[PDB]
């Protein structure tokens, strides 16, 4: 005996009494939500957001370092012999052992 | 797995026991087909049928894990050597390659001069 | 320009003496396509460049130099270390793209000679070997991920080898 | 006026919540006034504007 | 003439129409983005004089939209 | 800027009328996610702190954007479910996602370890209520108890680990202050100091041993498929392994050596089982073990090249596996069973969703540089500098990466569907929108993957 | 300090030392005030009443009680943390030998490989 356990029924919107919809019940709620504001995020976050990502606001010295390096190369080539790296941030250290 | 001769039509006899054996197979085959026939040929259904044989097939791997394994014997220990064992196998491989590498850095350099990545 | 070396000048001059034919297929197509749409593209680029007129100069490159090195200030304190650690990371990010320019000098040599490859150049080959070897020893490349505090220990490790080897000889 | 106020009441709270978060988190820099002109890294002497930039 | 094999199609073709309608709706600032390089000047390489370090944009090269 | 408008989503769902709810929760969340990309991306040489230590800046975390990307997506696929039940029950399990979103933002933003810990385990509480309810099949509790007693058993040793560091060496706090840390002398007393910090992240990032936490959470489905995306967020939610290994124990890598070997066998054996399995959701559940096992390998090498591949794979897997689970949910809503063999039929019945099935499957493999080629290949390149033998084992895994994807395709690419009569409508306008919102952000990362991998990039 | 040495035993707030100045409209007070409003939301869940937010207007009693007790509770918090620091600084000044100072170094550290 189940008494009250049997209550399960198959439910699907599909097309019957909905015409063509995504939201369950009411045609007025469906059009204004599932096609407007659902695709408003598709227009602002994806299309208008594509301008940002990494392009435009430099992004962690990716474009800045190229202009900085080139002027340091031409300066050190004319005067000094060693190119850039020779002794990195070390000038007269107080012994070792 | 294959034998000396491939089994397809090898060793077959009519007899009396074999004639009733095929009758036993068709008795279950027709019984399970007719309940499918009653479910397929009606427009009132609309949906995916359950079938108790297919659910028990998925239940064989997803469940029946700890109800089994109660007789461990020597078969379980052989499976442990095929599992935990190969983890100890590479321990004498990766360490020997690293000790080969670490000795080269300190004395007699083997690393390339045009190396900078990582 | 200026920074990039490259070749001085290319020759490139056609003679065309053997066979009359239809002059040359390469020469006739070059003269035809130069006025067809290449001249129109040059005119459209000049029309947009002149339309700009007013333009901002802008600072572009920023200064900020030295501000005390990391191998001068010691002991764990946020007031002194933070300015020193920013300086080392500035140098490390630039030196990543310093090698890139020297690498591109070797890239320019390979195409311009082609058949010669390793027989000529020599100047770009020597310049690449000197920098990369110095980059391997000084700017990590062996001492894990980038850290300014660990860099002083890496410089001390190279200094210890120089003091030990010279004392024996 | 009656049709807009009765229907929408919760819809205004979320964009205004962003402005409220924008104001609150920015004003926390006023608690951390130390190191504004001191320490030469981005330090500059004032000419017309007071205390460089907020 | 034959009835042929049938698919859904109506649900399928509508989504591609509904997708592209909102690409085209925000395809206008893409068209303005081309004219921003055309009408307004981008950037010129010049040495900075000691007067002002940062104004509006601190340090930005190429594209007016970056500033 | 980030927190406060996320908190205001809680009174939004309750104050709004019964007919709406879902329209307000999805639309308002999309404009907050736009503003996250607007401000967080700006950084100098070393990423400077945001404000006071409550929620801080991002140094090597573009993974916060992924949480903001799923912030509306965890509501789209859950629309098919929950609709049959009460209106008060609908509002409750949207706010449990909002609470998840509240705690998940706090984990990635706040540059801490002490207060980060009480946000690390705090994500487990809303997910527990999510998993233990709405489960269509049984054994919810044989997955719900296993959800905590795997994680909390490993993560409670952080209380005896993290506090022990701050009592001896200054304080943990900002991490930008954390340069007081001296290298570990490596002794038998220092063994359990390293293990307690690791074992917490050894569970959330699944290995070969103690990995059964993950398949139980996936097979026994919480709600439809949108909550399984939050289970993907929990894998990448244990990101503190990037921070602990670099700062707290830099000299210690000798004790990491056995743990790499465990994760290396958690690549062949975890893939082999992911072949003959019956459940469609399980064949994503075991492929997610091996894909996140690649990250654990990269962390313990400690090379600058490996962290590039590590940070990439966190975002790569976070939008490919979640994409695969939405496809699993789209078959679960029509066939009403997670069986692969029974649910068979693409192109003939599902014409446009089959192209989304192809794009999601091939992204698990190394396609033209989307994110997974910048993810997987970068780790394989970094493993050779560790040891020469690795690619002999790692190359075999590259064969079976196809065997997750193609076996999921072929076992659905048969146009029979004799037993199945359902699935009349192929996909609703929201269902096709789900599939696009996962792949097209990765397709935009082809142009610039700087905001996909950035630990000193 | 746990045991009183200078402070008077059993106090209503402090009274021995009053000069500290309590916080005005603090973010800490707002969270306790939020819990006072939150207690006036879940009380209608116990006794079934229409609307948690727009129900009975006895919620003002719940907000005020959390603020009034919370203000006194946070006043002790600012007081006890001050005394804890006051005895700490006095211990260094009086003894001097217990504290040691060290600044500026050039010590070698072990470098990690790979």
């Amino acid at each position: 005996r189940w008494q009250e356990d049997p209550e399960p029924e198959d439910e699907n919107l599909y097309e019957k009494n909905p015409d063509s919809h995504g939201y369950d019940k009411d045609p007025a709620v469906d059009i204004w939500n599932m096609r407007v504001v659902f695709f408003f995020g598709f227009s602002i976050v994806l299309v208008l957001g594509s301008t940002f990502v990494a392009y435009l606001p430099d992004y962690r010295m990716q474009e800045w370092a190229r202009r900085e390096a080139e002027r340091l190369v031409k300066y050190r080539e004319a005067h000094g012999l060693p190119i850039m790296e020779s002794n990195c941030f070390d000038p007269s250290k107080i012994q070792l052992p | 797995x294959x034998x000396x001769x491939x089994x397809x039509x090898x060793x077959x006899x009519x007899x009396x026991x074999x004639x009733x054996x095929q009758a036993e197979r068709l008795a279950i085959r027709s019984r399970l087909k007719r309940e499918y026939q009653l479910q397929y040929y009606d427009p009132s259904r609309r949906g995916v049928i359950e079938d108790p044989a297919l659910v028990r097939w998925t239940y064989a791997r997803s469940a029946n894990i700890y109800p089994n394994f109660r007789p461990n014997t020597k078969t379980s220990l052989l499976g442990a050597l095929f599992g935990i064992g190969p983890l100890v196998f590479w321990y004498y491989v990766f360490k020997t390659d690293r000790d080969r590498k670490e000795k080269l850095i300190q004395e007699g350099k083997l690393d390339r001069t045009f190396n900078i990545s990582y | 320009x200026x920074x990039x070396x490259x070749x001085x000048x290319x020759x490139x001059x056609x003679x065309x003496x053997x066979x009359x034919x239809x002059x040359x297929x390469x020469x006739x197509x070059x003269x035809x396509x130069x006025x067809x749409x290449x001249x129109x593209x040059x005119x459209x680029x000049x029309x947009x460049x002149x339309x700009x007129x007013x333009x901002x100069x802008x600072x572009x490159x920023x200064x900020x130099x030295x501000x005390x090195x990391x191998x001068x200030c010691q002991e764990k304190d946020v007031l002194c270390m933070f300015e020193a650690e920013m300086q080392w990371r500035r140098d490390y990010k630039v030196d990543q793209e310093i090698v890139n320019i020297i690498q591109e000098r070797l890239k320019a040599c390979q195409q311009r000679e082609g058949e010669s490859h390793r027989q000529n150049c020599a100047k770009e080959l020597e310049q690449f070997t000197q920098v990369v070897k110095a980059y391997q020893d000084r700017y990590x490349x062996x001492x894990x991920x980038x850290x300014x505090x660990x860099x002083x220990x890496x410089x001390x490790x190279x200094x210890x080898x120089x003091x030990x080897x010279x004392x024996x000889x | 006026l009656l049709q807009v106020v009765r229907d929408h009441w919760v819809h205004v709270l979320v964009p205004m919540g962003f402005v409220f978060g924008y104001y609150l988190d920015r004003k926390n820099d006023e608690k951390l006034t130390a190191f504004r002109n001191k320490s030469l890294l981005y330090k500059r002497e004032l000419k017309p504007n007071e205390e460089v930039t907020w | 003439r034959l009835f042929i094999i049938k698919p859904s199609g109506f649900y399928d073709k509508r989504f591609l129409k509904l997708l592209r309608f909102y690409i085209l709706l925000t395809g206008i600032p893409v068209a303005i983005g081309i004219t921003l390089i055309n009408v307004x000047x981008x950037x010129x390489x010049x040495x900075x004089x000691x007067x002002x370090x940062x104004x509006x944009x601190x340090x930005x090269x190429x594209x007016x939209x970056x500033x | 800027k980030y927190i406060i408008p996320t908190i205001m989503l809680m009174p939004l769902t309750w104050l709004s009328k019964n007919n709406m709810i879902w329209v307000n929760s999805t639309a308002h969340s999309l404009l907050i996610s736009f503003t996250s990309l607007l401000l967080m991306n700006q950084f100098g040489d070393n990423s400077l702190n945001f404000s006071l230590l409550f929620f801080s800046d991002s140094l090597s975390t573009p993974l916060l954007i992924l949480t903001m990307w799923l912030l509306p997506l965890m509501l789209m696929a859950s629309q098919h479910h929950l609709s049959k039940e009460n209106l008060t029950r609908k509002k409750l399990f949207i706010t449990m996602l909002i609470s998840l979103q509240l705690f998940l933002i706090m984990t990635f933003t706040a540059m801490e370890l002490i207060l980060f810990y009480i946000l690390f385990e705090a994500t487990l509480v809303p997910t527990l209520i999510i998993i233990t309810r709405w489960g269509n099949q049984t054994e919810r509790l044989n997955a719900g108890l296993y959800f905590l007693f795997y994680t909390l058993a490993g993560s409670l040793p952080l209380l005896v680990a993290l506090i022990y560091i701050q009592n001896t060496v200054g304080s943990l706090n900002f991490l930008m202050l954390q340069y007081w840390v001296q290298p570990v002398h490596n002794s038998w007393s220092n063994v359990f100091m390293w293990l307690a910090c690791m074992m917490a992240f050894m569970v959330k990032m699944p290995l070969y041993g103690l990995h059964l936490w993950l398949p139980k959470a996936h097979v026994e489905a919480p709600i439809a498929g949108s909550m399984v995306l939050a289970a993907v967020l929990l894998k990448l939610g244990g990101y503190g392994m990037l921070r602990i290994t670099l700062i707290l124990n830099p000299m210690t890598d000798f004790m990491a050596y056995p743990f790499i070997m465990l994760s290396l066998w958690g690549m062949i054996m975890t893939s082999s089982i992911c072949l003959r399995q019956t459940d469609l959701k399980s064949l994503i559940a075991y492929s997610s073990v091996s894909h996140m096992a690649l990250v654990i390998v990269a962390i313990l090498i400690q090379t600058p090249w490996s962290y590039m591949g590590a940070t990439a794979l966190m975002i790569a897997h976070g939008l490919t596996s979640s994409m695969l689970f939405c496809l699993a949910n789209s078959n679960y809503e029509r066939i009403h069973s997670r069986t692969m063999i029974l649910a068979r039929g693409l192109q003939t019945l599902l014409p446009l969703m089959a192209t989304w099935w192809l794009l999601a499957s091939l992204t698990n493999l190394a396609l033209p540089p989307t994110i997974n080629l910048i993810g997987e290949l970068f780790v394989v390149m970094s493993t050779f500098s560790w040891s020469n033998i690795t690619i002999i084992l790692m190359g075999v895994n590259m064969v079976i990466t196809a065997l997750y994807s193609l076996y999921m395709l072929i076992m659905t690419q048969r146009g029979k569907y004799t037993y199945h009569i359902n699935n009349i409508s192929p996909s609703f306008t929201r269902e096709n929108a789900l599939m696009s919102l996962h792949i097209l952000p990765l397709l935009l990362l082809t142009l610039n993957p700087k905001i996909i991998l950035g630990p000193l990039y | 300090x746990x045991x009183x040495x200078x402070x008077x035993x059993x106090x209503x707030x402090x009274x021995x030392x009053x000069x500290x100045x309590x916080x005005x409209x603090x973010p800490r007070l707002a969270f306790v005030g939020f819990l006072g409003y939150c207690s006036g939301l879940i009380d209608n869940a116990i006794r079934r009443r229409p609307v948690l937010l727009a129900g009975l207007h006895r919620q003002l009693l719940y907000i005020t009680s959390f603020v009034f007790v919370g203000y006194y509770l946070l006043k002790r918090q600012d007081y006890m943390y001050a005394v804890r620091d006051h005895d700490m600084f006095s211990y260094i000044k009086s003894h001097x030998x217990x504290x040691x100072x060290x600044x500026x170094x050039x010590x070698x550290x072990x470098x990690x490989x790979x």
